[PDB]
């Protein structure tokens, strides 16, 4: 049971997300604060598909570091199948 | 487009925006506008000048187009003025047949009334000793109940929403006045106690092992006092909650929202009981029967269901609307169904056979509010002209039109006697119209003169701070109670 | 009459994001074809988002109406991104995206994380009040607004009752009498036809007030005054030409109780009478009437020979809170007559009486105004000895009160 | 303009300067 | 702006008098995400017929196979009157007196012991 | 202000959080129109967890969801839950607090002692008191 042992290490860590801030976002789609653990796992799965699209990105800007721009975000979505739009109208 | 009626301007929107044949084949509500017949009730004198200006070859193509989309429904009298044909239309595919208004409807309340249906028409629940415990209770508050009339006016109490960050969409108080529920914008019902007795859970099942029943207390003792608040958040929805309706034994909130679906909440245990999955669009509205049983929901899908608690799909659908079912409201003897909707017609629905046996058209907005008067005669609607017209429900004809309001009219209630109808708009007032000197008066011509009496019946007018009023309810000693979020705006 | 017509999205906006996209060579016809379709689908949700709305009851299409409207038509909520696999956000609004057609379109990335965040607003609660009393409307805050015949006050005997209540309660004989008194002059909305009966009672009472220089009486009628101010409901410039100069006796008067002890309250009366003084000068201004009369009766204050030191302190506390420039334009060519004045209280040996006590005040307030007002126009640069060159009153001492200023502007 | 209703004000038509009590006794 | 001040034409010609000033950003986000899956799918289906020129056709059929697939309806009038009849003729059942809280089978509510991890 | 703030201060909140785990990537300085599409894919990712999970369980008459309908609400998203908590133990980590939060400290609003006429026998007591 590796995520049942990580879920229960769950209670002690505080995760990049606050849980007034994940379990808001949770409440507005029904989804109640029965247990802690249980928004702090939600809240790091958030923070790994933003993260590893992040870093996704940071390659093809190390590959053109620093600035993150629409067009790292491109080809870096792109393989996850979504396309990002430009503003394009401001 | 500039020489069709100022109450037309909506419709003739949608239309300037459609140019396209598939942009209209996909709109519904005009694909439904081209293949049914407008009514259009006119008078048989007015009718031989019009038949003899179309039997004739130099129009024979405007009266092919008459003859394939207009039905003409001719009544035997005088020809209407243009303040009565303004308060009778507005509506799409309108003006409804006399045809459909004359089924015999049973109009009364249960128990001789002639117009009463009998106890086994619809198979109404039984009447429990804790049922027959509140209506007994009921009684002593009817006992310091006030003759309202147009001399003691009765008191408000508004019950405004604070904060209310999160959009309040839904009240609901029960018939006493004992909770009030709370829809938000943020899929949150919201249940407060306004008595001074805190919303207790009921103890968990270990709890009520271990304890005996047959006991008189029983209920008390099974009350948990270690959850004990003034408020209960209701969690489950994933969206807007737009309905909320209490059952009359103060069990058992509905609620519905966005997500399509209608919800059985608990007031006992606190939690969601049942799921009610028909629609897949937003339910607009939802009530419980006066008995308790059934509910009728309507949405987004164009129809009304009615429900029965016990079966996870519905028994009767109600679907003859072009647009959307915005209310749904039960006769007082619940063998009726109620539902105004946003093509401007309010229709009562048999809840045998499900037919719909009368046909109220002459709003000019989308329907917004519905009741029924404690006698089961009268019928008020209220739309977002600001119009509240009151229909008879036997003879199908309107019998008053209140004027007071500017904005939309999103709540009305009868008092307890039937003494005052109460308005709750937009425009932030509370207005009380007489409502016996409304009815003082009981065809074949369809219609009767109104009598542009709104001065006469408009009682007072109170205007909340910069507050919509949601909700009216009438306490049983005839106390309004309001209830609405204050916004700044 | 209705000149309705059907505005749609501009044909020399689409064939901008075509070319942009790798789509070159495309004719007006073609061009055409794309700007009366999604102007149309614009059209169909804009309707479509009216309906929640009015579901709502709302008058405002808030953001979250287009991404149910959205939702409702079977196409996904997301504006910035579009998944082909719908998997990852299935019909999940993402709330938009905040961006400005003024924008800097560029930031640093530790710029958002030091940023404090904004308060969580309070919960919905129920209160519960009364619209109407047997057909009466209350004017509760939570509401919006031959003999000739023997006549009737205009008060009614509520509030009659409730006025001398309020007084009674405003002469401070008990703190928490007093607060609610003060609270609700301060939100009543129907104590409007009552006002003149207040503003008598002000101006009426500091006068026979400073007979006997009862301080206490006057800081309850200065806080009658404040707690008259910010009230929103009731018109006040038709009664200001009675609460004027009743704050300027309280700033420009002599003290008949006892010089010392509670003049540090005497400062508080002048620096409740100022703070008044300069809010009064913010409201109810048209030219050239109000301000610059008091400003003219502060200067000739200042300029008189000989003044009451009382006078004078509180003159000086009162042109001194007029605000950013009227320090800048009249405080500078005074220091060396302040000098003067100082250390002619230095020498003569008289202690006993308050001279001295109003010049060390007067120096204190004089010193701190003059600090900002370097800190304000100047570099911080020869902060040491520079000011030699004024006479040499504050010196490193203002030097040290302008570096408090800088660390304060740093903090913030 | 000099009919607006400002002009007529008692602020702006009184000499209220007289009032302030200075060294009153 | 150029396409900014002609969406709050749009909304003035629908009556809305009253709105967010998001709400114009984003009824642009979702018009620009919507001509640019247009006109991508237009040369897909250009690159299918072999053609070097986007022309007209190929937005005729980029629009009406997007529209097939992204913007629905509600059911028609005859689809809910079918669906009515042959529901509305079942008779209503009878209410068994005493049966108590009168809830679905437990298979279509949500009462089930609703479990928890144990904290350790 | 309050109503903006309601919605603000969760997303400034989402805001952040996505600063921070760009700077963690090795971002410094971001384009602006880059963040608010980052942390609207983070917010519709929370929000699509909630209805997900949410129906899972409700699918087998449950109220609350445990952990057995989180892994397959994260599955049928494609999240190959496993490296999870290999990506909770880094080193790299920031944490950010929960927003300010207004709160009234003993009672919401103790209103103003007002008591005057009686009620009548059609009011109860619980109504609240005539005032002035």
């Amino acid at each position: 049971t590796p995520l049942v042992d990580f879920l229960m290490q769950l209670e002690d860590y505080t995760p990049t997300i606050p849980d007034a801030v994940t379990g808001y976002y949770l409440n507005r789609a029904g989804f109640e604060a029965s247990d802690p653990r249980i928004i702090r796992l939600i809240s790091l799965a958030a923070q790994k598909f933003i993260s590893d699209i992040a870093n996704d990105a940071l390659q093809h800007c190390k590959m053109k570091k620093y600035t993150l721009t629409m067009e790292d975000l491109t080809p870096a979505l792109s393989e996850y199948g979504i396309n990002v739009k430009k503003p394009h109208y401001f | 487009h500039g020489d069709q009626e100022c109450y037309y301007q909506d419709d003739l929107r949608v239309l300037s925006s459609l140019t396209k044949k598939e942009h209209m084949k996909g709109n519904e509500t005009m694909l439904d506008f081209r293949t049914s017949k407008f009514v259009l009730r006119i008078s048989r004198d007015s009718y031989q000048l019009l038949k003899r200006h179309l039997q004739e070859k130099q129009n024979n193509q405007i009266w092919n187009i008459v003859q394939e989309h207009l039905y003409i429904d001719i009544f035997d009298g005088m020809p209407r003025s243009k303040q009565q044909i303004d308060a009778m239309v507005g509506s799409l595919a309108g003006e409804a047949k006399r045809e459909a208004n004359k089924s015999k409807v049973f109009f009364g309340l249960l128990k001789q009334d002639p117009n009463a249906p009998p106890q086994n028409r619809i198979p109404l629940p039984e009447l429990k000793d804790s049922d027959k415990l509140d209506k007994i209770m009921n009684m002593k508050e009817t006992t310091k109940r006030v003759r309202l009339g147009p001399d003691c006016l009765p008191s408000i109490c508004f019950y405004t929403f604070l904060n209310a960050y999160q959009g309040l969409t839904a009240v609901d108080v029960t018939d006493d006045s004992s909770l009030i529920a709370g829809g938000f914008a943020d899929s949150t019902v919201r249940v407060w106690s306004v008595t001074p007795k805190k919303l207790r859970s009921v103890k968990q099942a270990s709890d009520l092992s271990l304890i005996d029943k047959e006991s008189d207390d029983v209920l008390e003792r099974i009350m948990d006092e270690k959850t004990a608040s003034e408020l209960k958040i209701l969690y489950g929805h994933s969206g807007p909650v737009y309905g909320a309706s209490f059952s009359p034994d103060r069990n058992y909130l509905l609620s519905s929202s966005e997500d399509g679906t209608v919800r059985l909440w608990s007031l006992q245990t606190f939690t969601c009981l049942v799921g009610y999955k028909g629609h897949n669009y937003p339910v607009w509205d939802t009530q419980f029967s006066p008995y308790g049983y059934y509910f009728v929901s309507g949405g987004h899908d164009r129809v009304a269901r009615l429900w029965a608690t016990d079966h996870y799909q519905p028994l009767r659908i109600f679907a003859g609307h072009l647009a959307d079912v915005n209310c749904t409201r039960f006769h007082p003897n619940s063998n009726y169904v109620a539902t105004g909707s946003a093509d401007r017609t309010v229709r009562l629905w048999d809840v045998l056979n499900g037919n719909c046996v009368r046909i109220f058209t002459g709003h000019k907005g989308p329907i917004h509010s519905l009741t029924f008067s404690p006698n089961g005669r009268f019928l008020a609607t209220g739309a977002t002209d600001g119009r509240v017209l009151l229909w008879d429900i036997g003879h199908g004809l309107m019998v008053g039109e209140l004027k007071g309001h500017t904005d939309t009219v999103c709540s009305l209630r009868f008092s307890r006697d039937g003494e005052i109808l109460a308005s709750g708009s937009m425009d932030n007032t509370v207005r009380l119209w007489d409502a016996i000197k409304a009815f003082e008066d009981l065809t074949a011509t369809g219609h009767i003169n109104l009598p542009e009496n709104s001065q006469e019946l408009l009682l007072g007018t109170y205007m909340t701070k910069s507050t919509p009023v949601v909700h009216l309810h009438f306490t049983r000693r005839n106390l309004v109670l309001a209830a609405g979020a204050y916004s700044p705006q | 009459k209705l000149k309705l017509s059907n505005t749609v999205l501009p044909s020399e906006s689409m064939k901008v994001v075509a070319e942009s996209m790798g789509i070159a060579q495309i004719q007006e016809e073609t061009c055409q074809l794309l700007t009366d379709e999604v102007s149309y689908r614009i059209k169909e949700i804009a309707q479509d988002a009216l309906k929640f709305m009015h579901m709502g009851k709302r008058q405002k299409l808030t953001t979250s109406d287009i991404d149910y409207a959205l939702k409702l038509k079977n196409v996904e909520p997301l504006y910035g991104f579009h998944a082909q696999e719908f998997i990852p956000f299935r019909f999940a609004s993402g709330g938009g995206r905040e961006l400005y057609f003024y924008e800097e379109k560029e930031v640093d990335l530790s710029d958002i994380i030091n940023t404090p965040l904004p308060r969580v607003p309070l919960d919905v609660c129920l209160k519960a009040h009364w619209l109407s009393i047997e057909g009466c409307q209350p004017a509760i805050p939570e509401n919006p607004p031959r003999l000739k015949p023997r006549s009737i006050h205009e008060l009614s005997v509520e509030q009659q009752l409730y006025y001398k209540e309020i007084t009674e309660a405003c002469v401070g004989s008990c703190e928490a009498k007093r607060a609610e008194a003060l609270q609700s002059i301060a939100t009543d909305p129907g104590l409007y036809q009552m006002l003149p009966r207040f503003s008598t009672f002000i101006s009426e009472g500091v006068r026979v007030n400073v007979v006997q220089n009862n301080l206490a009486l006057l800081i309850y009628l200065m806080r009658m005054v404040k707690a008259l101010m910010d009230n929103p409901t009731l018109y006040l410039e038709k009664y200001v030409h009675e609460l004027i100069p009743a704050v300027m006796t309280c700033i420009v008067s002599r003290q008949l109780c006892l010089r010392p002890d509670v003049d540090n309250h005497w400062a508080l009366r002048d620096f409740a009478a100022r703070l008044v003084a300069q809010i009064c000068k913010h409201f109810s201004t048209t030219t050239n009437n109000i301000q610059s009369r008091i400003t003219k009766t502060f200067t000739k204050s200042w300029v008189d020979e000989k003044t009451p030191w009382t006078t004078r302190y509180g003159s000086i506390a009162g042109l001194a809170e007029l605000g950013h420039d009227v320090i800048k334009t009249l405080i500078l060519p005074r220091l060396q007559q302040e000098g003067e004045r100082i250390r002619s209280v230095l020498d003569g040996p008289v202690l006993s009486n308050i001279d001295r006590i109003g010049a060390d005040h007067v120096q204190s307030l004089l010193l701190k105004h003059c600090a900002p007002v370097l800190a304000k126009l100047r570099p911080p640069p020869d902060n040491q000895d520079a000011y030699r060159a004024e006479f040499g009153s504050l010196g490193p001492l203002l030097c040290s009160q302008v570096v408090k200023a800088r660390a304060q502007a740093a903090l913030q | 303009d000099l009919l607006a209703d400002e002009n007529f004000l008692m602020v702006t038509q009184l000499h209220w300067e007289d009032d302030i009590i200075w060294d009153g006794e | 702006p150029k396409d900014a001040q002609m969406m709050a034409q749009i909304l003035k010609d629908m009556g809305i008098t009253e709105y967010e000033p998001r709400v114009i950003n984003q009824m642009l986000e979702f018009a620009f995400r919507y001509v640019t899956t247009i006109l991508d799918d237009a040369k897909i289906y250009s690159s299918h017929a072999k053609k070097a020129t986007v022309d007209a056709d190929d937005v005729r059929l980029a629009i009406q196979c997007r529209a097939d697939q992204s913007f629905t309806s509600p059911p028609p009038r005859d689809f809910l009157l079918d669906i009515a009849r042959q529901r509305n003729q079942t008779p209503l059942p009878l209410i068994k007196p005493y049966s108590g809280p009168r809830l679905p089978p437990d298979r279509y509510c949500l009462t089930a012991p609703n479990y928890r991890l144990k904290s350790l | 202000n309050p109503a903006d703030n309601y919605h603000l201060a969760r997303r400034r909140t989402l805001q952040v959080v996505v600063s921070s785990l760009l700077t963690e990537a090795g971002f410094e300085s971001a384009e602006k129109a880059s963040v608010e599409t980052l942390t609207e894919m983070l917010q519709s990712y929370i929000s699509e967890i909630g209805r997900s999970a949410k129906s899972y369980c409700e699918h087998t008459a449950r109220t609350q969801p445990t952990l057995s309908d989180i892994v397959v609400t994260l599955v049928e998203m494609g999240f190959n839950v496993d490296t999870l908590p290999a990506y909770a133990k880094r080193s790299q980590r920031m944490v950010i607090t929960a927003p300010p939060v207004t709160n009234q400290p003993v009672t919401p609003k103790a209103l103003t002692a007002g008591q005057n006429r009686p009620h009548p026998p059609h009011i109860p007591s619980h109504f609240p008191e005539f005032p002035d």
